[PDB]
RNA sequence: AUAUGUUAAGUGGAAAAGGAUGUGGCGUUGCCCAGACAACUGGAGUGCG
RNA sequence: GGUUUGGCACCUCGAUGUCGGCUCAUCGCAUCCUGGGGCUGUAGUCGGUCCCAAGGGUUGGGCUGUUCGCCCAUUAAAGCGGUACGCGAGCUGGGUUCAGAACGUCGUGAGACGUUCGGUCCCUAUCCGUCGUGGGCGUAGGAAAUUUGAGAGGAGCUGUC
RNA sequence: GACGGGAUAAGUGCUGAAAGCAUCUAAGCAUGAAGCCCCCCUCAAGAUGAGAUUUCCCAACUUCGGUUAUAAGAUCCCUCA
């Protein structure tokens, strides 16, 4: 996945979640996965 | 909280008991699941009960609406079925059954056994379905993923264990 | 699953049956006696406790370490045996051994192929930063390094000498032991093990054979 | 050392060191001395009757 | 002049054994280095050894609130090169909670000539019982 | 000690552009009883292979 | 971040005396190898990226005083940095920077700044530190043996068929 | 330098609300590395918190309230590894 310092969603099947204090963006695509927000 | 408003709907065939903070629940099918509710108050009053829920500070919000879909799918647990059907994909597969454990010819070189637990069921169908009977939620939740982690599906020919419903992804290996 | 304790005698080699060639450690062990059995109903652990070798009985003008004193010969009464003279102890192991001194029968490696051998070691003495950490040497011709040890440390921002530097000093006598060691043959009317390779102690020793645990 | 010892006679008759010294400022005209807490050591029933006096005007 | 200074043989020490279950580490250890040290009583000089003897049983049942359990670290050092230790407030515990409250006490505790003698009248037990039955304690409600 | 509210990270007890359905206060709007938003059963129109 | 080239001139001119390689270390994670995963424009073998991870390992030579470097044969891999650009009361003195001499060049002149051949490397360890090994007294009587292990050290790699 | 065992990191999870759905989590649960704590080898009770188990020696005095000696046990001394 993605380890990148800024999370946003890219397109309107991925979704903003806190795991554990991280925000991050799992998605229903395999690319679009994203943490540390 | 709209899941924090709905009865439990005791069908009148149940027998729930509130033992202090716990439930024991004995049913026509599998009985004494026993459990915990921390603090929500319970009125039990004619095979319904309703949950009395207390102010603000969410952590008396969200467990509201946990300590009633605990035992709502207990009541509905010890009488109804369960979702638990697998399916195998490819050629060369075989799910046997030996006895209560289940042996998996899944394309190793060695065959991984399976052991049961307590109130479950293994059950094999004509080569390639198993279905794992039970009445713990987290039971048959858990053996339906601890049989799928030996192979999980590819996104190339498919082949490994999948559940049934749901779609694996495909690609062109070119 | 218990040991026996053994003097070394020597090495020489046996052959194999199938055309090998084993070289092998002479130990011999004559009369072992279980001295008591340290159990956890007294204050401890489980163990038992053998003797090696016997001594004389007692003497008025007892002079040296020949005979037995009077404190390690009631020792030596209750068990009813001889003043043993190596007195050692080995854990791990059943209690099929009685308190009661019964002699420790050297028929019971036949063919047990897992073997310990706890030496001492011989016992070198001579010391120096070479020949005991096996250190390098500076060049003979060029320089003039020629048997010494180098940096001590790194520098003045440390300015000490951490604790566990290599330097010389009296080398050897720490008991180590050999692990996983087997049989060829035992024998009676001489009480000897025939165990594989070499042992680690000087010749007339003490050594001590107990069951492997790997 | 003479405000350690008072504090640990205070606080067995419940009271803390500071209400102590508050009430014999106010509810008395108790001179302000600390070298006399030697009362608190000799005699425990002399200094039992100014805790009294300072709970009654506090 | 008129002062009293409390000496050898015009002193007596006795004991207390205090419940330490149900309350936290280090606001149960405050009443345990005063008793030590001896501030319940007047007849407090420095520099002599009054104080009361403090019996801890119940080491088990202590308490920590927040992340403490995970994320309280207690490094030691060997002297050697690369040597520094770690062990958690979580497994510590469980392992040995003989030495967890014995160290929250004795880092209270004065300059290190007479405060290694005042630490010293402290017994720490795990379980509920001791040994120490033929000295008398008492109970011992602290705040 | 006291009267009141805030914080859940050991922040307090090291520092930024940007990101963030963490949470508390003060205002403003548009739909909602024809019961509304969400799920739930049968017009060249929003991503797709 | 504080390793490069620098800026400031605060510490040492009654001494802080300067480069690389031998001898022996030791630590950091921003990881070269091995261990566990996530995407992949990943069919399979090989790869590419990014996240957790310091337990061990990390070759032998030719040319240069070499720092960098370039090449040759391998290997699981030939990691980047700090410790007075680690270490000269442990070694080297080839180098840089002494007196002799020569060229090129600049100077009317004595002489000078890029190369060249030669050129003394001192010390008996008082205290802390470290590695070994013995006396004294203590553990409430005085002695002979055997041991529990609070804690602290050691070891940790991996090829090919 | 073996093979194990217990707790974890990145990650993969099951049940589940806040937020009628969805959701690896906030309450509850599984799994997971040459790494962490043990396992294996060595030193270790000066660990002044100075531990433990078996065994040996135990009287004649004096008013000196405590001694002087012997016991069990080691040692100087000589023949040596």
């Amino acid at each position: 996945m993605k380890v990148r310092p800024s999370v946003k969603p890219i397109c309107e099947k991925c979704k903003v979640i806190k795991r554990k204090g991280k925000v991050m963006v799992i998605c229903e695509n395999p690319k679009h996965k994203q943490r540390q927000g | 909280s709209r899941v924090g408003k709905k009865i439990i709907d005791i069908p009148s065939d149940v027998t729930v008991t509130f033992d202090g903070n716990h439930v024991t629940v004995k049913g026509p099918k599998g009985e004494l699941s026993r459990t915990l509710n921390e603090r929500m108050t319970f009125k039990q009053e004619e095979n319904t009960i309703e949950v009395v829920r207390p102010s603000e500070s969410k952590e008396d919000r969200t467990n509201h609406g946990t300590t009633r879909a605990l035992l709502n799918n207990m009541v509905q647990g010890v009488s109804q079925g369960y979702v638990k059907v697998l399916e195998l994909v490819g050629v060369g597969y075989r799910a046997q059954m030996q006895g209560k454990d289940l042996i998996l010819n899944v394309g190793y070189s060695h065959p991984v056994e399976i052991k049961a637990e307590e109130n479950i069921t293994f059950s094999v169908e004509k080569n390639t379905v198993v279905k794992v009977e039970g009445i713990s939620k987290e039971q048959v939740g858990a053996l339906a993923s601890n049989i799928r982690s030996v192979r999980p599906p590819e996104p190339y020919k498919g082949k490994g264990i999948r559940y049934q419903g749901e779609y694996v992804r495909r690609k062109e290996g070119k | 699953t218990k040991g026996i304790l053994g003097r070394k005698i020597g090495m020489t080699q046996v052959f194999g049956e199938n055309g090998e060639l084993i070289p092998v450690t002479v130990v011999e062990a004559k009369e072992n006696v279980v001295l008591q059995k340290k159990t956890v109903e007294v204050d401890g652990y489980n163990a038992i406790q053998v003797g090696f070798e016997d001594k004389k009985a007692y003497k008025k003008d007892a002079k040296s370490n020949k005979y037995a004193n009077k404190p390690a010969e009631g020792h030596a009464k209750k068990a009813d045996a001889a003043p043993k003279r190596f007195i050692r102890e080995f854990r791990n192991v059943d209690v099929d051994a009685y308190e009661v001194g019964q002699e420790v029968s050297v028929d019971t490696f036949v063919a047990g192929d897992v073997i310990d051998v706890t030496g001492v070691s011989k016992g070198k003495g001579f010391q120096g930063a070479i020949k005991r950490h096996g250190q390098s040497r500076g060049p003979m011709s060029h320089g003039h390094f020629h048997r010494a040890p180098g940096s001590v440390g790194m520098a003045s921002d440390a300015s000490r000498v951490f604790k566990g530097q290599k330097m010389p000093g009296r080398m050897g006598g720490n008991t180590v032991t050999v692990q996983n060691l087997e049989v060829v043959q035992v024998d009676t009317e001489n009480k000897v093990i025939l165990v594989k390779g070499n042992v680690p102690g000087p010749k007339k020793g003490l050594v001590e054979i107990r069951t492997s645990i790997k | 050392l003479w405000i350690t010892r008072i504090n640990a006679a205070a606080r067995q008759h419940e009271m803390s060191y500071s209400r102590l010294m508050n009430g014999l400022k106010k509810a008395g005209i108790d001179i302000n001395r600390k070298m006399l807490s030697e009362i608190a050591i000799s005699d425990e029933k002399a200094f039992a009757q100014l805790v009294t006096k300072a709970k009654d005007a506090l | 002049r008129q002062t009293f200074m409390a000496n050898e043989s015009n002193i007596e020490r006795k004991w207390y054994v205090i419940d330490a279950e149900g309350q936290t580490l280090g606001r149960l250890s405050s009443e345990v280095a005063s008793i030590l040290r001896g501030k319940n009583k007047v007849t407090y000089t420095p520099h002599v050894d009054t104080g009361d003897y403090v019996i801890v049983i119940n080491a088990s049942k202590i308490e920590f609130t927040g992340n403490k359990e995970t994320d309280k670290v207690y490094y030691r050092h060997s002297n050697h090169p690369g040597g520094i230790k770690s062990i958690t407030a979580g497994e510590l515990r469980r392992t040995n909670p003989e030495r967890l409250i014995e160290n929250s006490i004795k880092g209270m505790l004065p300059s290190t000539r007479l405060g290694e003698k005042q630490g010293k009248k402290l017994f720490v037990y795990g379980g509920a019982e001791h040994p120490h039955a033929a000295q008398q304690p008492e109970n011992y409600e602290l705040r």
